[PDB]
């Protein structure tokens, strides 16, 4: 509720907040980070006309309308995160694959993914609109589901490892032991 | 009731629409009567509006028009080519002159004409009063337009340019099946 | 207040509709006065609207009209044949010229006139000033329309083409029972 | 504010209707001024609307009209005869020509005129220019109407046809007591 | 904003009404300008509407009118004598010709006139073009109206008929005090 | 958008109103342009409406008018005198002829005008064509009106009647300071 | 659709306001086209309305006007001087004749003019037909008005009266920079 | 239903807005038809309104206009230069005369033109009747305007002044590609 | 509030009202009397027009337009209690005078109130829209303020014969004793 923001005026400005017993919270050694999706619904909307408009000034409307001037004027900064680029997606995919590798290592099996397979997953899952969020699903469907069957029903348990590669004809992934 | 109201069952409530607003929601735009600046301006606004609502769906332009101002028609023509969704045009009643011009300008494969409708094509009309030098300027401009219109007719119909020029020197009337053979439209709608 | 409002109850009861919209809701469309493009454009829109509302429910077209522009009228004509539900045409007052044309175009077995209606039929009127070459083009154009109208009258009434051609040479008035015998309509409504 | 609004209580009481609509709700229709097609298409819409609302209750039609187009008047004439509830016609001001025709056409026993009103009857007017052949057709057409108009007057008034025929050759003015004696109306409303 | 809105508190107090509708609610009707059919029909609708709302309360008719069509005025004249509640007429500005006729027709004892208003009375005007036979018919028709109008003036004013006959031969102007002495009105309203 | 809407917050909401209705609530009435019957009829309705709202508060009448019909103006004139609250008349722009007449008719001590306004007074205009006998009647009536207007001017201004008689024979223009000295107004408003 | 609606969030909701009302809310009044009585009357109403909403805040008057009736313009002129808040006038497009007159009448230091706007000044126009005696009266009145306008120009511009007298003999056009030097406006707005 | 309504969902629910208002929200303004005072007065109001809504976003001005009054057009011209956000002008249909003038006045890099549109430029027109002295004054003013328009054209297009001076002697028509080369516009929009 | 109205109808229909403790009030033995002033408000309004008209209404209809028929149909009646006549307002002022005299008798003061004074106070206090309600105030001030003053000042004693004649201007012609 926007009135809850008022609680932070004295926090951001004096590092303090007083509890109902009269004791004071001391935030001088606290880093305050607030996150938001304000302005996104608007920045992602298509305009009507021959020329598409630049809707990057979301900061000028939603952030300003939501946060009272006295709140805003106490911030060190308002930082706009961008949509992730495709270069980033490749890095994101590598990151998620590593997370997968760790979960697999804990079960005594390991996973290798070819570069072609990685590029394919990255290319398949990219959606500028949803950032890095869907990449975890692309990995979930292309790597984790196959693996769960191999891990759960004996194909890939103790004694083996799995290598995943992309073919070119179908651009389908391989698996193994 | 110059224009009847209708009500629609959706979710929150019936609201009401005056038929034309009701049909705009179905992506149907009606072009009727003379083409002029204000009416053309309104059609352009409607097409831009529909393009934004859903860039992936066709827009239907119902045409029943005797003709009109080329310039005004030109703004409709360009908007139709510019916007992403196909504009499908349907000729009913008549599509004459500039109306015919816009009819053929719809997306290929989507130009339809009802069975008893008439399509008429002709070279542009105009005129001017003034000094011989002023006449000379205006005469060249109308001729450039004529040439430009013939180029677009040929582009959209598939007729050679030479054939389009011959065929528009005098008013040419085409019945719905003649329009199909000529290439002004792709097909005739008959019964649902 | 030229057109009165009527109130209808529903669930909540909040319905105030211009009387003509109240009738559109019952599948009733009124064609009155001259047939022109804007009028015709509105009737077509109403029929498409009703067709979608319920494709299996007759549409009643009330005709009281002296005639009008053939081109405009043909967009009503084609829409009526195109759409799925039957259009039942009722002649009240009069159906002359193009009005008669549309009256006979209603669904077979559903065409009828009130006891004192008059129906009048006659070949197309028109005209044109210009060079003899243009006169020739336009004259052929009107004759083709006449021929086309003659075929459709014969199709709908059951008269032979030769007979229908002879009968429209000059204005021909038919009384309600004469229209029935001729085949312009199927029957006469009398009393509830 | 040419036509004042009135407020009527219901339950919530959220009703504001132009006085014309408010009286339609009481089953009162006013027919005034020249009888033409657009107006005598609204009278019909209102009568059909009231018939549906309650087929068992009278409709009060107030007539104050100098006359008009016979054709337009006939759509009213036939609707009144067709629908189920009685239409009670009340003459105020004047009922002349086509107006008188509709006045006598109300339900038997329910036709009445306010005491200082005037009812005027007379054979139909018309005309036509063209070739002698067309003149004959149109002349034949108006005489059939005259004959038909005479039969209906005799039917509704109880006068013999021969008598009604003589009495309409030239404008005949009747005072409210004369309209009663003659049979155009049944009585004179005096005081509520 | 030709006609301003007013706001009135009630129970909810949400209603706004064109000032003329606000006054209709208080049973006040304004008759201004020429008396014609459409105006008169509206006044009659207002009187019937008020009669229905509450048959036991007076209706106030404010008159400021130069005259008009007798036939149209007679529909007001007869409605006033028909509806149950008394109609109290008030003359402001002027009541000339038919306007004066209606002014005196108000309920006895309730016919009022503001002090600087003028009332003018005069025999009916009219005319006709046609054959000598039709001229006679129409001449007979206007004389009967004159005679009838003279009889009603005498009835409402208390003047002998012979005196009314003489006094309306030529336009006669009466000041408010003269209208009282003559018997056209009962009294003069001066200050609240 | 000819008349802009304004909003005011009172109890539970904004209530937008045509700026002209917003001012009516403050008991401000504007009289502008020609004085005629429909305009005058509306001003009277507004004054009666305000009198009822609060009989004890002043009504401000803003006048900017070239003149008009005397009869219509007298309707206004008498209502102002009849109703209980004082009407304070303010002249802006001009008050000519009948406009000046109404300006001076406001409550004494409350009649005022802006510094650059103009007030113009003159004897009444009129005319008539017809038989010498009717001319005599109509000429006599306009003279009675002139006399009547002359008396009311003298009454409201304090001038002797003869002085008014002389001053209005020909158009007389008065600057705001002269209107004050003459007695048409009590004061000049300057700055708030 | 001549004038678009705009929507602005307020507190508990948002409100849709004709763009012209949306700007009145910001204390912006637009004076355009000819100055006449009805338009002037409306501007005065708007200024009084804004003065009451906040007597301590400036009112902006946008002028784009060719001139008009002096009388009507003076009512605007006097209201601007009477009301408490400063009226800041801005000339865009043109301010000619009476428009120029009102432009210079704004609050000193707040009279602004856009860079390409043109201001034109000239002695008043008028005329009269009648007897030499009436001509004499009307001629004197126009001359008094001329003198009066000359006095107000000198007051507001800082020019001597003699200089104003010379400069308005014939139409004198001033470019925005010339208006500043002359003293009709205080400054030129350029870019925000 | 001349102008259709469109509906969009926002926060609390859906709002119905004339299609023209729906596009104003997208910062789209249409300038079509003749440029005159009322039309300019409205465009300026819309631009000021959008500037306030969000000073950092572009305003799109769609132009399809044959020309108009220079004065009115300059108020548009000045507002566009004054307000902070860029105004991006798009020519569709035609931009002739004053319309072309405003087209080039858009923000540099943002002047766009659809491919089949025409842009036409010419020296200003005008005229005057009167005494030789007045003729000189008015001739002097139109020439100053011509000079002034010539400077602004050169400023916005990049053409030398002398070249502009020569090119506007007589109407010059430019096709969209010619407008780009000349510098009236920056680019042609083709397909999305 | 409408939910009072709704609970009353529920009681009218079933004879009972249920308490938070589950206890039930039994209304089968009670009489419900409701009062209203709706029918007296409309009649006191002045119409718009040169001639004021008679705004007397049917109070029963005023009730019909305020209350629902469900409510009305559960009543035994709707009864109009009319305005009071001159003799009634006299009975009311005399009751007040007698009560005043009782207080004076406790002190021993005898107050004679003339018949003209009695009529006038009844006429002055009474308001047909508010009935006798204001009579409390016409007597409380006119017949008491002067007595309190003579008694407290000491010009009047515990006993004594004090009278109040009324004059032609309707003034209280009080006395000492």
């Amino acid at each position: 509720h926007p009135d809850v923001f008022n609680i932070l005026l004295q926090v951001m400005d004096n590092g303090t907040l007083t509890d109902n017993n009269g004791r004071k919270a001391d935030f001088r050694n606290v880093v305050l980070v607030m996150t938001t999706n304000a302005g996104v619904r608007e920045t992602e909307r298509k305009s009507i006309g021959l020329i598409h408009q630049d809707n990057s000034t979301d900061a000028m409307e939603e952030i300003k309308k939501i946060f009272t001037p006295e709140f805003r004027n106490r911030l060190d900064n308002i930082i706009w995160f961008d949509h992730l680029s495709t270069d980033v997606i490749h890095q994101v995919v590598d990151k998620f694959i590593v997370e997968l590798q760790v979960q697999l290592d804990q079960k005594g099996v390991s996973l290798e993914v070819s570069q072609e397979a990685r590029n394919w997953l990255a290319e398949k899952g990219y959606d500028r609109a949803m950032g890095a969020r869907p990449m975890a699903r692309v990995i979930q469907d292309n790597l984790k589901k196959p693996l769960a069957n191999e891990l759960l029903f004996g194909s890939l348990v103790d004694g083996g490892q799995v290598t995943v590669a992309l073919d070119k004809e179908k651009n389908e992934l391989t698996y193994g032991f | 009731a110059l224009v009847p109201m209708v009500i629609e069952q959706t979710s929150r409530g019936e609201r009401s629409f005056d038929i034309y607003s009701r049909l705009l929601k179905e992506r149907v735009i009606f072009l009727t009567g003379q083409v002029e600046d204000h009416m053309a301006n309104l059609i352009v606004a409607q097409m831009l509006f529909l393009e934004a609502e859903n860039p992936e769906k066709d827009i239907y332009l119902y045409i029943n028009s005797p003709g009109g101002v080329i310039t005004a028609g030109m703004s409709i023509y360009d908007t139709m080519q510019f916007i992403k969704p196909d504009v499908s045009t349907i000729c009913m009643g008549q599509a004459a002159s500039m109306g015919a011009f816009l009819l053929t300008a719809g997306a290929k494969g989507k130009r339809f004409c009802l069975p008893n409708s008439r399509v008429m094509i002709h070279q542009p009309l105009g005129g001017y009063q003034g000094q011989a030098t002023d006449i000379e300027i205006h005469a060249r401009e109308i001729l450039k337009v004529k040439g430009r219109m013939n180029e677009l007719m040929a582009l959209h119909t598939g007729q050679s340019l030479e054939q389009i020029e011959r065929d528009t020197e005098r008013d040419r009337f085409l019945s719905a099946p003649e329009a199909v053979e000529y290439g002004l439209v792709d097909s005739i709608l008959t019964h649902r």
